[PDB]
């Protein structure tokens, strides 16, 4: 027997002997209120395998990165047609020679 | 029963064994047969524990060799008071501190060496010393340099006997054993003899000639002028004139009335306002309380009379539920070992010689020191490395014990017992907090980067965008500026001027002005708190797993130095303790190097400079707290705005610098091909160049062989610190000399 | 003296853990045994649910108060909310292509409590459970954060 | 001499519990067990960490990798002059034998053994590698 | 060896241990000194816990002459407590 | 697994057996030499290849070698 | 004595006693010969 006076490896009871413990996994049902269970398992219904919400991110992903192109004109900081409103270093290239 | 314990003439004295090179040890004793023989030679020299196996020999030796040590130590304190008192310009430096620069050492006129005699002031030539030993003479009281000449006599003499104490101690009487196990016997002699004594006597020497003859020189008169110290110990009425407490003698001592002592013996904080240096009353003082503190701490152990401890009970009576039985075990480990003992002294030794450093910048106790820029940098800088090197020694000397010494039928349920049972979770979470330091840490460092390169620099953490202040040193500071008036009611002014307040200027030159601490220091502090966590990891790591692993499960009977395990397992190089140390030389590099620059910068940025009475004009304008968030701030105005002097000092008298500095590129460029490549491809090599002397008859009959592997990585990083610190000390002393 | 604190792990001094007051005190030890990732008993679609309404609420902070839009009024709470939902985005990603991955081949052997008795195997460690479990930590985080931006716009003092 | 099975009812050695135990090597592969019958009892040390008791009579451990068996082994047979012998156990209830699997440690020749992997040529008789080249996978020439 | 199960008790709880440390080292910490005049290091600060939060929600000055009674206080507090706890002699002494 | 192959130039010496940290050598009789002896290698599988029966090999170039081969869990010494 | 000429007669000893001997030979030509560069003579 393993649980006794130092006689540890018991052959035919391995989990022990072994290291496989579930060290603070409990198991017991009701941690929810019932009706979760119906109000998220109705709505995870559609994208409750593989490639279902792995499609979906990839719809969203390219309908948010696309229109992020041509409406993510909300200044950007600089580029998106707010642009070089003064003429920078057109003129300005060089020190010795200057070469626009 | 504690007492005397010595063998008459065991090893006699002929020249016999110097002709027997290699005759310590039975491997290297037979001769020569290869190259590898020679540096077996010098790498199994001083290993004391690889000629025999007992203790008592061992013991006699690390004695004697004790003695050589401090012998070389006196003849090298002769030499120095032998140059300051014949090739220097000391006495013309005493008439006037300010204007003339210390020199201690003239070159003979050759090839063209003579233009490095620079013009250092007093129709003196030579170069610049900024070892400062000047000021340590002026601090004593030394005016003359007959009395220099005679300190060096003085010197050399106790050097010849030192040498002749080794030779005794060896040959004609060497200790017994018991002798040397008698540590409690050790700790009072040492305690109160050496540091108590030494305090006591020194303060007499403060009381008696420095005092005086300091405050003569700090008065205006010159120093020939001045009376002989024997003159102040013979005649009591000259030092009435000076302090009046004298004029009673020796009575308020002896009957409790020290209050009429407060002419010599202050309390008062800052500095002095004349000279930049500490005030002597508070440094005699000091020393006094030290004395009677160490003497009174050197009666604690018990050695022939009933009273005192024993350090057996001290430690086995600490023992905790946390800890099972706590210390029991660990004084047959210190009385018994040598490197464990090596371990703890270097450790505390070298943090000890950091905190020198850090609190004589801070408090400049030499006179006339805290306006010599170059003398504050060397210092701090010589004692700074000097802590980092001795540090790395103890880890390696504690590895050494883990591999040698450790018996663990001695020691069974123990601290270092139960430190070896959970060194996984000890070196996982090292290992979590380096990474998370580093990510920190570093960074912010790049992403002020970015954002200052991208345009923003209003996203970068900096003291006038998003913000990160010191809060905690800040308040520390303050605390420390306000303690004269309500946690130190005695004191007249704060320890030190950095905790803030006036300035102290000494000839137009600031000795030390108030510090302040913004983001800058917030982010340079966690780079230093980063790179010594790591180098921490590294040593610690090793001292840990020196004697096994899960990867080898017998690395304690390969040894401490050892080069791998073969390719297996997918390979095991660099698994012993040993290159753990050497992983934590490069480490050590990296941190220090961070360190001194830091110092170097921020006293250039925000403390030294002119009072040219229209404020404070820097050395560098005060560019600190805008430029050391930025990468491309430390390389540009630190490293490439601060070369100018090194580079351009061809022609002046001060080119040997201009010219060391190339060397040390060389020397760290040249310690890459030792660290990188390997030894089959150089025993190829010189297989072939030893053909093609086979071919000419010309075949040495000793074998080349290339460097084994331990031997290339350690040659490698001696090339490595060498030509980085030679280039750091260049650069750094080229500038300071050239503009401070 | 007779008294000790430290063990190791249910006797048995030869698995690579032992016993302290952090690990297997017993408030410490009933708070873990509470949280939603150790619970066993329920499916694994409403642990997503929990766990990903948490992370979302929590992950929208950081990008409104030191995102790039932080100083431009009204409009800093927009981009932060949006970009800590793109971030779960990715984490769904992630926890898709890991069942993928992980729970392709065979299962373990066998599983026991500390106190021992022979309890089952955690359903969550099944193809089918963790993929389930992805679709509701999607569903939540993203309720997060759309909670996150809702409750910045109606709170008393907030700042 | 037979081959002998274990008695999984031994004592084993008192040990405190260090880090470096068994992890899931164990659990889904295997691990290795070890026994040897002491005489008087005594302090050794793990091939892991720390120092651990013998008990007088049977003893009984078991370990991750099989370099910590042959470390204990040689400890225990060259400092304490005792006979171990360690297995190999798989986790559903496996028992393999091995060292000596003899009977007689691999040193003192026992007769009764098939050489294996012994080619029969001097060293510099190997084949260039282009004669082997063009085959299933790499190989060496000196494997054929 | 060390132990078999983790007691869950460990943490030997003497109600008098508390009471005593708080109680025994503040009783003797608002005595009166020439130091400060004529006042305690716990009706010092007393003054300064009441007196910011007066006004409520701004955080105090980060130099204020009373994070050093927060700090003083507490490095002697602590210190009382845990060497309170060490008055297990139960089996030691 | 790795390749470790015994040669003929083998005298039989017992060197390459006790400095095998894994076992996966002994010595079986043979009539070729004068300690009739000659080192053999059954289980190269428990075989990591840390190459210390190379080491020990006192004939010149040497009687075993060890060639390295296609790493497997117990080839690379891994414990976890 | 005949150990100590023996110990004389090491490696490093005689380098050094050598380099020394070649090391002052070269600087006294350079002293009494100043700034040599061409042979002519
Ligand atoms: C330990 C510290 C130290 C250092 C670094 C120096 C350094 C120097 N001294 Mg100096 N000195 C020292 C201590 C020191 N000294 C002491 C303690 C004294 C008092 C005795 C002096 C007295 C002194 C004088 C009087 C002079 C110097 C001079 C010099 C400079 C030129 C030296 C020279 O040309 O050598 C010359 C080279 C040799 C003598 C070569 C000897 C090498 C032999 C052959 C090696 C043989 C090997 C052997 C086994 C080991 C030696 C054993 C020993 C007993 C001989 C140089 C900067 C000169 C100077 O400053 O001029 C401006 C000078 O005139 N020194
Ligand atoms: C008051 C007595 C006294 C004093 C002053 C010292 C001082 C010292 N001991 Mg020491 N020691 C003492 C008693 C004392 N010990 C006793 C009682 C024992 C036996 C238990 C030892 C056993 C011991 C060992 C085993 C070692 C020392 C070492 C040292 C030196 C440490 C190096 C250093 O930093 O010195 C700083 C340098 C100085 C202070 C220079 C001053 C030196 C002069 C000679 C003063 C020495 C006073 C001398 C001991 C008194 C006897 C002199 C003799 C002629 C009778 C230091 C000189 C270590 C050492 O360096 O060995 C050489 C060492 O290895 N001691
Ligand atoms: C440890 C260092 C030290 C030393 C060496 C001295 C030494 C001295 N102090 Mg002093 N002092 C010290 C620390 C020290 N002090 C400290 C720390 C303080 C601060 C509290 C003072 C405060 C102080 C004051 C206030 C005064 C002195 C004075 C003196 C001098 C006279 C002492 C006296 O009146 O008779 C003390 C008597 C003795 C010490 C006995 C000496 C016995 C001799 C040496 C024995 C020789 C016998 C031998 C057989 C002779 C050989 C014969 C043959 C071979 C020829 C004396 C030179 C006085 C003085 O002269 O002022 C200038 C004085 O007024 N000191
Ligand atoms: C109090 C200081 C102290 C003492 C007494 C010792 C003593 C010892 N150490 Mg140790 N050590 C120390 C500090 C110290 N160390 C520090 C600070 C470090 C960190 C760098 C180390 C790192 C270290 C390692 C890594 C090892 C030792 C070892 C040893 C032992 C053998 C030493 C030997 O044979 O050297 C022989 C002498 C030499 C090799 C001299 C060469 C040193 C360098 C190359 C010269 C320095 C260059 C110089 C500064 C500039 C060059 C000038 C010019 C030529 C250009 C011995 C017990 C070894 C051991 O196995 O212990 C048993 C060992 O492996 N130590
Ligand atoms: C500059 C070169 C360099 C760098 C960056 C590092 C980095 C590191 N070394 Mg190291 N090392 C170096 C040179 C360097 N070393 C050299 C020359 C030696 C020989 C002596 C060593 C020897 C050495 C040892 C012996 C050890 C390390 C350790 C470490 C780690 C410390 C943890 C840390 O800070 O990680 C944080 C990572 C960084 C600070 C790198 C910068 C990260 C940037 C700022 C952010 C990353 C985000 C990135 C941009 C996103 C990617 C996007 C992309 C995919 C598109 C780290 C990985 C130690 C270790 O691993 O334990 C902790 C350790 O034990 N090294
Ligand atoms: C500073 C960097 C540096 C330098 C100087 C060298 C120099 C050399 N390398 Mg190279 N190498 C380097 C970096 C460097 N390497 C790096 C980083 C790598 C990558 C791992 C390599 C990889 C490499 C390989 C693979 C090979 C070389 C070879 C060579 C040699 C080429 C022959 C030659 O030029 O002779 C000139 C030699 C010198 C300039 C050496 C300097 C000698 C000094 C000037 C004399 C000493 C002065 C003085 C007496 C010292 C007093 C100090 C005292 C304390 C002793 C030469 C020794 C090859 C070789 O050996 O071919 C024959 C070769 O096979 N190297
Ligand atoms: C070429 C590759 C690339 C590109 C195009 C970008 C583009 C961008 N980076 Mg970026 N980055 C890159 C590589 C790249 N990065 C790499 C390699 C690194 C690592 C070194 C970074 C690290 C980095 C940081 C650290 C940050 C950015 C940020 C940004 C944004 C700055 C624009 C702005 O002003 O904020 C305006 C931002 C917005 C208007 C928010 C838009 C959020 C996404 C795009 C919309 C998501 C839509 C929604 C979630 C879909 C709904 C799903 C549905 C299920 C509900 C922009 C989207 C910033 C950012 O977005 O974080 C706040 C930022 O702080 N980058
Ligand atoms: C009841 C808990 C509580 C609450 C709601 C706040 C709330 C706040 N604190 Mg505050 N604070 C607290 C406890 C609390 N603090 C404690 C215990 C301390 C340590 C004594 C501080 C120290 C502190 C500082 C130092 C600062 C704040 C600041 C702030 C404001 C941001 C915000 C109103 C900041 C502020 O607005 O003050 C100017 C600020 O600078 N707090
Ligand atoms: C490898 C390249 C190299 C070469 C070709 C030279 C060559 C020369 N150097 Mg030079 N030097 C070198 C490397 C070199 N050095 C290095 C690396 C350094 C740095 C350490 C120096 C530092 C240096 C200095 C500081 C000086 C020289 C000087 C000289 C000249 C003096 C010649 C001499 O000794 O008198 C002639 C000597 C003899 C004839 C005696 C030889 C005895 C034999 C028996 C002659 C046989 C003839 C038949 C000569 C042109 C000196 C000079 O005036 O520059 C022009 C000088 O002042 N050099
Ligand atoms: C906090 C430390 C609590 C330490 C503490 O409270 O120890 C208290 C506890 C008391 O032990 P005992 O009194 O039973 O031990 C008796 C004798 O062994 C020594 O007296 O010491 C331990 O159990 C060691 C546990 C290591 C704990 C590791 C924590 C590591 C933290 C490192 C980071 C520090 C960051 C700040 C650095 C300035």
């Amino acid at each position: 027997k393993y649980g006794e006076n130092s006689r540890y490896f018991d052959l035919q009871d391995m989990e022990n002997t072994t290291g496989s413990w579930d060290m603070y996994g409990v198991d017991e049902k009701k941690r929810y209120p019932d009706n979760q269970a119906k109000f998220f398992t109705q709505a995870t219904d559609i994208i409750s395998r593989r490639e279902s919400l792995r499609a979906l991110v990839a719809l969203s992903g390219i309908a948010a990165i696309v229109t992020y192109g041509l409406k993510g004109a909300k200044d950007a900081d600089l580029p998106i047609t707010k642009g070089p409103q003064t003429t920078g270093e057109n003129g300005k290239g060089g020190s010795v020679r200057s070469r626009l | 029963k504690v007492k005397i314990a010595v063998d008459r003439n065991p090893v006699e004295t002929s020249f016999e064994k110097w002709a027997k090179p290699g005759h310590f040890s039975r491997t290297l004793s037979k001769g020569p047969n290869t190259t590898t023989w020679i540096w077996n030679l010098h790498a199994d020299a001083h290993d004391f524990d690889s000629h025999t196996s007992d203790l008592e020999e061992i013991s006699r030796k690390v004695f004697s060799a004790h003695f050589g040590q401090l012998g070389i130590i006196f003849i090298w304190l002769s030499g120095m008071y032998f140059h300051g008192a014949r090739f220097s310009n000391y006495e013309a430096w005493l008439s006037d501190p300010t204007h003339i620069k210390p020199s201690a050492q003239v070159v003979w006129p050759i090839v063209g060496q003579e233009i490095l005699n620079g013009d250092v002031g007093g129709g003196f030539q030579g170069i610049q010393i900024t070892s400062g030993f000047f000021q340590l003479w002026r601090a004593s009281g030394i005016t003359s340099e007959l009395q220099l000449y005679t300190t060096a006599i003085g010197g050399l003499v106790m050097a010849a006997a030192m040498f002749f104490a080794g030779w005794f101690h060896y040959h004609k009487a060497a200790p017994k054993l018991e002798w040397f196990q008698n540590v409690e016997s050790m700790l009072n002699h040492h305690l109160g003899g050496l540091l108590g004594l030494g305090s006591l006597a020194w303060a007499g020497h403060q009381i008696h000639v420095s005092l005086p003859v300091n405050k003569l020189l700090d008065a205006g008169v010159d120093p020939k002028e001045i009376p002989l110290p024997h003159d102040l110990l013979l005649n009591r009425a000259i030092m009435a004139d000076l302090y009046p407490s004298f004029a009673k003698g020796i009575a308020p001592f002896f009957t409790l009335n020290w209050s009429e002592y407060s002419d010599f013996l202050t309390f008062k904080g800052g500095l002095n306002p004349v000279t930049g240096g500490l005030w002597l009353s508070d440094t005699a003082h000091h020393h006094v309380a030290i004395a009677v503190l160490f003497l009174v701490a050197g009666h604690m152990y018990r050695t022939n009379w009933g009273i005192g401890h024993s350090m057996k009970e001290i430690l086995e009576a600490h023992r905790g539920p946390f800890t099972g039985e706590g210390h029991v075990g660990l004084y047959e480990i210190l009385t018994t070992s040598w490197h464990a003992q090596l371990a703890i002294n270097l450790a505390l030794f070298g943090s000890l010689s950091i905190i020198v450093a850090h609190h004589m910048y801070a408090m400049p106790p030499y006179p006339y020191l805290a306006t010599d820029y170059g003398t504050q940098l060397s210092l701090f800088t010589h004692h700074t490395w000097i802590g980092g090197f001795c540090i790395v020694g103890a880890g390696a000397h504690a590895a050494i014990f883990m591999v040698r010494d450790y018996d663990p039928t001695n020691n069974y349920n123990n601290l270092l017992d139960r430190v070896i049972r959970h060194r996984d979770a000890i070196i996982s979470h090292l290992n979590w907090v380096c990474i998370f330091l580093g990510f920190h840490s570093f960074g912010l460092y790049i992403h002020n980067d970015t954002m200052s390169a991208l345009g923003r620099p209003q996203d970068m953490f900096s003291d006038t965008a998003i913000q990160l202040q010191p809060v905690f040193a800040q308040w520390i500071q303050n605390t420390h500026f306000l303690a004269p008036q309500l946690t130190a009611p005695n004191a007249l002014a704060a320890t030190s001027l950095t905790w803030g307040g006036d300035l102290v200027a000494v000839g137009g030159k600031v000795a030390m002005m108030p510090i302040s601490l913004g983001t800058s220091d917030f982010m340079v502090h966690h780079i230093h708190a980063f790179t010594i966590h790591v180098t921490v990891l590294i040593l610690l790591k090793g001292v840990l797993f020196a004697r096994s692993s899960r990867l080898i499960p017998d690395k304690a009977n390969l040894g401490f130095r050892f080069p791998c395990d073969g390719p297996g397992r997918g390979g095991t190089c660099q698994v012993s303790a040993w290159d753990h140390v050497f992983l934590g030389l490069f480490w050590m590099y990296n941190s220090l190097s961070i360190v001194i620059f830091h110092f170097s910068w921020k006293m250039q940025s925000d403390v030294w400079g002119t009072v040219t009475a229209s404020g404070v004009s820097h050395i560098t304008g005060g560019n600190f707290a805008q430029s050391a968030n930025t990468i491309n701030g430390w390389l540009r105005d630190f490293l490439w705005a601060q070369s100018s002097q090194v580079i351009q000092s061809y022609g002046s008298a001060l080119s040997a610098y201009g010219l060391i500095f190339l060397g040390a590129h060389f020397v760290w460029a040249f310690s890459l091909m030792f660290l990188f490549s390997g030894r089959g491809y150089w025993q190829e090599l010189i297989e072939s160049i030893v053909w093609a002397h086979n071919k000419l008859k010309v075949a040495p009959a000793i074998q080349p062989r290339a460097l084994s592997i331990t031997q290339g990585r350690a040659v490698g990083v001696a090339h490595y610190l060498l030509g980085g610190i030679a280039t750091t000390w260049s650069f750094f002393l080229a500038r300071i000399i050239s503009v401070g | 003296k007779k008294a000790q604190v430290i063990s190791p792990v249910n006797g048995d001094p030869f698995v690579g853990m032992l016993e302290t007051p952090v690990t297997s005190a017993p408030i410490v030890a009933t708070y873990l045994s509470n949280l939603p990732a150790y619970r066993t008993g329920v499916a694994p679609v409403l642990r997503g649910v929990e766990i990903g309404l948490a992370h979302g609420f929590l992950l929208a902070g950081p990008f409104i108060k030191l995102g790039p839009l932080r100083n431009v009024p009204e409009t800093a709470e927009i981009a932060g909310s949006l970009s800590a939902a793109g971030l779960v985005l990715i984490l769904a990603l992630c926890l898709s292509i890991y069942g993928s991955a992980q729970f392709q081949s065979t299962p373990s052997i066998g599983v026991k409590t500390l106190s021992g008795r022979s309890v089952a195997r955690d359903p969550l460690f099944s193809a089918d459970g963790w993929s389930e479990f992805a679709a509701g930590f999607l569903v939540g985080g993203e309720a997060g954060v759309a909670w996150a931006y809702v409750c910045t716009q109606i709170l008393p003092y907030y700042s | 001499w037979t081959v002998p099975t274990l008695n999984p009812d031994t004592p084993s050695p008192i040990f405190g519990g260090s880090t470096g135990g068994l992890l899931r090597k164990a659990q889904t592969e295997e691990f290795y067990v070890i026994t040897w019958e002491a005489k008087k009892e005594q302090i050794f040390e793990m091939p892991t960490g720390g120092a651990a008791i013998m008990r007088q009579g049977p003893n009984l451990l078991k370990f991750g990798k099989k370099e910590q068996c042959l470390a204990l082994t040689t400890q225990l047979r060259n400092k304490f002059k005792l006979t171990p012998c360690f297995y190999r156990v798989f986790p559903d209830g496996k028992v393999q034998y091995l060292h000596p699997a003899d009977g007689v440690y691999p040193e003192k020749v026992n007769a009764g053994r098939v050489g294996a992997n012994q080619n029969m040529r001097r060293i510099g008789q190997n084949v260039n590698p282009i004669k082997v080249k063009f085959s299933g996978r790499m190989m060496s020439p000196a494997e054929i | 060896a060390s132990n078999k199960s983790f007691p869950r008790d460990w943490v030997k709880t003497d109600p008098l241990v508390p009471v005593l440390g708080f109680a025994g080292w503040t009783i003797p910490a608002n005595i009166g000194v020439s130091a400060f005049g004529g006042q305690s290091l716990f009706g010092l600060f007393t003054q300064s816990i009441g007196e910011n939060l007066a006004h409520f929600p701004t955080g105090p000055a980060l130099d204020d002459k009373f994070w050093l009674y927060l700090i003083t206080y507490h490095l002697g507090l602590f210190l009382t407590i845990t060497l309170g706890q060490i008055g297990v002699q139960g089996r030691k002494q | 697994a790795h390749i470790v192959k015994i040669y003929d130039t083998c005298i039989g010496c017992t060197q390459c057996v006790r400095a095998c940290p894994l076992d996966v050598l002994e010595m079986v009789p043979w009539d070729g030499c004068k300690a009739s002896q000659m080192a053999s290698a059954p289980r190269t599988e428990d075989c990591v290849g840390c190459k210390r029966c190379e080491t020990a090999c006192p004939t010149d170039f040497l009687s075993v070698r060890v060639y390295l081969g296609s790493e497997s869990t117990r080839s690379m010494g891994l414990s976890y | 004595m005949k150990d100590f000429t023996t110990y004389l007669s090491t490696a490093p000893v005689i380098a050094t006693i050598w380099f020394t001997f070649t090391a002052g030979l070269l600087i006294e030509i350079n002293r009494y010969f100043p700034d040599p560069l061409v042979f002519s003579f």
